[PDB]
Order: structure tokens, then sequence, then C-alpha cells
């Protein structure tokens, strides 16, 4: 017997109790979520202890198989994820370190509160009050005074820790045979081993630059039209040639651009295309829309939804007698108990996140075939970018016309398309430079080339050569303003929305071109066409039995990523965005407010 | 052979453990043999004296629930198997009258 029967019947072995206790731990999670009581706590707290002990004894155990002597690479890879203690390699102190670190970060974050200055005991929190003054608010003081104390809020007390916490994580990398962090999430993207196909993590550096300096056109006529149309919104406060304040962004950190629709919008003199109106009007409910995104899902040739899955998935809140929470995300229990928990309403984001999690069911249904150690799509963005590019062709006009929603005497101009594309970029290109700026200060951070004092003034000085965000009040050092972030802060990546944008993209441009489609690209349709659903699935079946280059080259035709796909879908914007400009100053200045 | 469905029937809350099924073995079995034997599968040259490396249990439970899918729900097969040796058929069909 060789190594490789030896390996394999270990795997074989292995898996069988592996997926027994994900289903438990997931079954756990489920009851905890749909009925937030003690004894469900208990019991998921007490499954994530068991799932993590069985996960410590299997890469404990599984160390005895050498990497050199396998040959197959299903096999391997399967070694190489089990040989990967993670943070059971470290000591019970440090270990117990990392964890008061983590949950103190995480008790600063969830309990940010902003009080009034008049009134010391009068404060709100941040998803109702904070979201809604930055997004539907046009007072200069409000936003500024609530962003303010929300950077005030999370910052001295917390770097102390988070230098600890980086510390830690640069050690945990070091005893897993890397250099330091950025190489341990980075490891993913690189591949060894394969006949063309190889992989390196300065090469993906390299192409997000590519496609950053590529970009870089589109995303400065964006922002010198959103400072065009925003200058006369906020007089004496937007500059005519200096960068944009951060609390005048929309956002609380700047990410997205979507809220500044209501004050950007060129041709708001007409609605735009949606069909909550229509369901309404037509009495619509959840079931109705899963029953017609299952419809659309079987007509591209896809196999439709089982029957536990309709037996056991909570579609509909059921009210007061369940403390369930209504955060729509993918469940995957496994062995064919597929679940979806969302609070589905008669809204078109609803429409387009019950599909986005359709999508995402079917992927999990695709890659199902492989082991429990390959039960994952390709990469971290595969899932998101065929949840978006499922979500935009089901938002197209010829679907909403078939499904009953839009008149059949419907028409559409150009005025609808431009609105349609800066609403897409304001929502996915709005954070790609930000993303790219935070991933490379974070990368900078964890390399040690930024020791001790010097974070925030570079970190400035790149968003405000990338981004173009001046500060709004004078900061310091101490004012440690990428803690405040939901990913930095619980340690979550955040160039992952780059790379499914990247893929959404290249996707969008490669299944377009069976499809029989005449017109723009926005308005590519795969419904009803077997072809693009079959190429499709010939990718999603695959799991991470292979690289993601071979899935992605079987997909769009080429060997790297690439961003010209971007350009051509943004191309109808662009000339409107360069036809606007043409009498306005492009760029911004990094000189603003000399405090 | 006959098979069907009977998830009303054997499945139980909280896993059924009830259920064993044979992965490992040091051969094939030939048709028509039954083999109960639970002694320790040696995957390897190392003498076999109990559970560690390069000794795994070869049974496995499948611990049915009811709110698995369709392809994990417990199926009761029955296979029929007739005999032709050189003897009187005392087994026939049913004859109308």
């Amino acid at each position: 017997s060789t190594i490789e029967e030896q390996a394999k019947t270990f795997l074989d072995k292995f898996n069988h109790e592996a997926e027994d206790l994900f289903y438990q731990s997931s079954l756990a999670s489920w009851n905890y979520n749909t009925n937030i009581t003690e004894e469900n706590v208990q019991n998921m707290n007490n499954a994530g202890d068991k799932w993590s002990a069985f996960l410590k004894e299997q890469s404990t155990l599984a160390q005895m198989y050498p990497l050199q002597e396998i040959q197959n690479l299903t096999v391997k890879l399967q070694l190489q994820a089990l040989q990967q203690n993670g943070s059971s390699v470290l000591s019970e102190d440090k270990s117990k370190r990392l964890n008061t670190i983590l949950n103190t970060m995480s008790t600063i974050y969830s309990t940010g509160k902003v009080c009034n200055p008049d009134n010391p005991q009068e404060c709100l929190l941040l998803e109702p009050g904070l979201n809604e003054i930055m997004a539907n608010s046009l007072d200069y003081n409000e936003r500024l005074w609530a962003w303010e104390s929300w950077r005030s809020e999370v910052g001295k007390q917390l770097r102390p820790l988070y230098e600890e916490y980086v510390v830690l994580k640069n050690e945990m990398a070091r005893a897993n045979h890397y250099e330091d962090y950025g190489d341990y999430w980075r490891g993913d993207y690189e591949v060894n081993g394969v006949d063309g196909y190889d992989y390196s993590r300065g090469q993906l550096i390299e192409d997000v630059e590519h496609t950053f300096e590529e970009i870089k056109p589109l995303y400065e006529h964006l922002h010198a039209y959103v400072r065009a149309k925003l200058m006369n919104a906020y007089p004496s406060y937007i500059s005519p040639i200096g960068c944009l304040p951060a609390h005048l962004l929309g956002d609380m950190w700047g990410r997205f651009w979507t809220n500044l629709y209501s004050l950007t919008v060129p041709f708001g003199q007409k609605p735009n295309i949606d069909v909550t109106d229509a369901m309404v009007d037509q009495a619509w409910d959840a079931q109705r829309i899963f029953k017609e995104a299952e419809k659309f899902f079987v007509s591209v040739g896809l196999p439709n939804m089982t029957q536990g899955f309709w037996e056991n998935s909570m579609l509909t809140d059921p009210g007061n007698v369940q403390k369930a929470v209504c955060h729509p995300t993918a469940w995957d229990l496994g062995k064919g108990d597929f679940r979806i928990l969302m609070c589905t309403k008669v809204t078109m984001d609803d429409f387009l996140t019950a599909h986005h999690e359709m999508g995402h069911i079917q992927y999990d249904m695709a890659y199902a075939a492989q082991p429990f150690l390959l039960r994952n799509g390709a990469n971290e963005g595969f899932h998101e970018a065929v949840g978006e590019i499922m979500s935009l062709s089901a938002a197209t006009p010829k679907h909403l016309k078939s499904i009953g929603l839009l008149s059949p005497d419907f028409q559409e101009d150009n005025e609808t398309e431009i609105n349609f594309l800066l609403k897409q970029a304001l929502t996915i290109v709005g954070t790609l430079p930000f993303t790219y700026m935070l991933e490379k200060w974070r990368w900078m951070v964890f390399k040690g080339e930024i020791p001790k004092d010097q974070w925030m003034k570079k970190w400035w000085e790149m968003k405000r050569e990338i981004v173009g965000v001046v500060e709004p009040v004078p900061h310091d050092e101490t004012y440690c303003d990428p803690a405040s972030l939901f990913h930095v802060s619980n340690d979550y990546s955040f160039i992952r929305y780059y790379t499914r944008t990247l893929y959404q993209f290249q996707f969008q441009e490669a299944l377009c071109q069976a499809a029989k489609h005449e017109g723009p690209l926005h308005k590519c349709d795969i419904s009803n066409s077997t072809e693009a659903g079959q190429k499709l699935f010939n990718m999603l079946r695959l799991g991470k039995s292979e690289p993601w280059t071979l899935a992605l080259e079987n997909v769009v035709g080429a060997k790297n990523m690439n961003v010209r796909p971007l350009l051509n879908y943004f191309e109808p914007l662009f000339t409107w965005l360069k036809d606007q400009n043409k009498n306005s100053f492009v760029g911004w200045s990094t000189d603003w407010s000399p405090y | 052979v006959i098979a069907w469905n009977s998830n009303k029937l054997d499945s139980k809350h909280s896993g059924n453990y009830d259920y064993w099924y044979r992965s490992l073995r040091k051969s094939k079995l030939k048709p028509f043999e039954r083999d109960i034997s639970t002694e320790i599968y040696q995957a390897g040259n190392k003498p076999c004296k109990g559970k560690g490396p390069n000794c795994y249990f070869p049974l496995q439970s499948y611990g049915f629930r009811p709110t698995y899918g369709v392809g994990h729900q417990p199926y009761r097969v029955v296979v029929l198997s007739f005999e032709l040796l050189h003897a009187p058929a005392t087994v026939c069909g049913p004859k109308k009258s």
C-alpha cells in the first residue's frame, strides 16, 4: 500500500464524521438564528466547541502524510488543507489573549454609540440613526458631528490591542510556514504543480494594480461628476479642485456611493424602472417570487430545487412567535439540506436578494459532488459573482416583461440606461479604489514597512492620492481610522469584493457571447438558453478540485484576470461622463484644509 | 431488484445510528457472500493493535435524519435471487381460476 492509498483511506474515513459534525453545527446555527433562546445559544456554543476540537485533532493527526509523495492533486489539496492547524497551533496563553482581544474589539465595534454634546444621556446607535443621517439628511452640521463622534469612539482606545492582534496574527502565520499574514490570506490564490497554470502572490498584486490603473480614468471622471453634482447641493463646502469630505460621501466610511443617487441623478424627472408597484398591485408574495426564481433557474438548464428546501426553508417572517433575524444569508447544512433564511417582502431589492440567495444555493448544489474538504467555490469570489450575474440577468427588462410584471408596450430610452449605469457605477465601482487602498495599506502593515509612527499619516496620504477624500477634522496618529472598519475589526478580507467584481464582469462578458443577444451589454439575458447554462454548470461543478485559473479559462477563455469587460460595460456611461466633464475640471488636488 | 423510500419509517431525531455500512476491507466480496467481521482495517505495514495511525474502523454509521435530502433518505432494498438447480420447482407464480 502506497502513501496515496493510505491518504485516500484516511480522507474517506474522515469525511463522513466531518460532514456529520458540520451538519450538526449548521443545524445548531439555524436553530439559533430562527429562535434566539438560551438553550439554542448553549447548543450552538457546544457544537462550535466540538467542531473546533475535531478540527484541531484532525489537523494534529493529519501531519503523518507527507506532501512530497502525493501525485494526485485532489488528494494533495485536501492534505494541505488538513495540515493547516490554523489558530490551534499557538500556545494556550497566546490563544486566550488573541480571543480576548477579538472579543474586546467586537464589543467595541458593536457598542458604538453617538451622544449629543448638550445631553450626555441622549445617545443613538449605528443602524437606525447614523445610517439615516449619513444617507437621508442634507444638514452639514448633523452629518459631520455624527461622523466625528463615530471616528472618536473607535480609535486610540483600540490601537494598543490592534497592534498586539497584528503581532499575534503574524506569529500564527509564521507558525504555519508563511512569511506573514498577508501571504497566509493570499495562499488561496497561489497555485503550484500544474502545467501552465501556476500563480504567485505577487502576480495577483501586479494584476490588481494594472486593473486599478486601467480603471483610473473612469473612476476619475466619475469622481469629477460626483463633485460637480454635489457642489450645487453644498455651496461653500465642496471644493471645486480639492478632495471631497468624508461625511458628504453618503457612507459612514465612504464605501458605497449609492446614497448619493438622490442628489446626483441626471434624469430624475422620470422614475427609475421599479417592479415594486407592479407586485403591490398584483398582490404577490415571497412564494410567487421564489417560484418565478426557480422557473428562471430551471429554464437555463439547472436542476430544480429539492423537496427538503421547500419543506424546511423559512421564506416568510414568522412574526413575534419566533425571534428570527432578518439577515439574508446562504445556508448549506450539507447532505442535501439546503435552506434559505430571509424576510422577503414585495420589493425589487428583496427580489434581487432572493435571486442572489438562490444562485448561491444552486452553486452549493453544483459543487456538492466534491468531498467536504472541497465543498467550496474555485475562489472566495465565485459565489458572489454568480449571484450578481444572476441578479443582473433577472433584472433585465425582457425578463420582467416575460414574467408579467411590466406591460408589453413598455419602452426604454437612453436616459434610463444612463441612470442605471450611473447607479451601478456608484454601487460597484465606487468601492473599488477604496478596497484597493485598504488592502494595500493592510498588506504594508503586515509586511512591517510602517513600523511604529507612520500609520495614520501614510494612510491619509494614500487615501487622498487614490480615493481623494480630504479630512473634515484634524486627526493624529492615535485615531486609528482603519480599525473602525467592519472587516478589519472582525478579521475579514476586503479584496474579496474586488475579486468577485472582476469575476462577475468576466462572466458577464463570457456567457453573453453564446446566448443570442442584440444591443448593449447591460441588456444581456441568459434566460431560456441551455448552452450558456451548461457552459456555466461545467465550471460550477468543479469546486476546489481544480485551480481557479483553469475554471476561469473554461469560461472566459483567458489564463489571467482582465478588466476590459468593465470598460466595455461602462462605455455608454463613460462617453456621457466625458461629455459632461468636457466643460468642467478633471482630477482632484490633494492640498486642502491646511490644518 | 426492489427498492422503496422509507423516510417516514427509518428516520429518527438526532440521527438514527442503528444502521451501519462497511467502507473498508482487505479485498472485494464474492457475489452471494456475507461477512460481518469487525476487525480494524490495516492500511499499512505496521501490525494493527488498536485505533491509531494506519488503523481505521471499517464500519461507519449512516445516522438518518428526516431533514436530509432525497439522496440521503433511507431506502430499503430487497433483491430477489432465483435458483434453477436440478430439482423440482417448488416455487411458482399465481394461477387464475
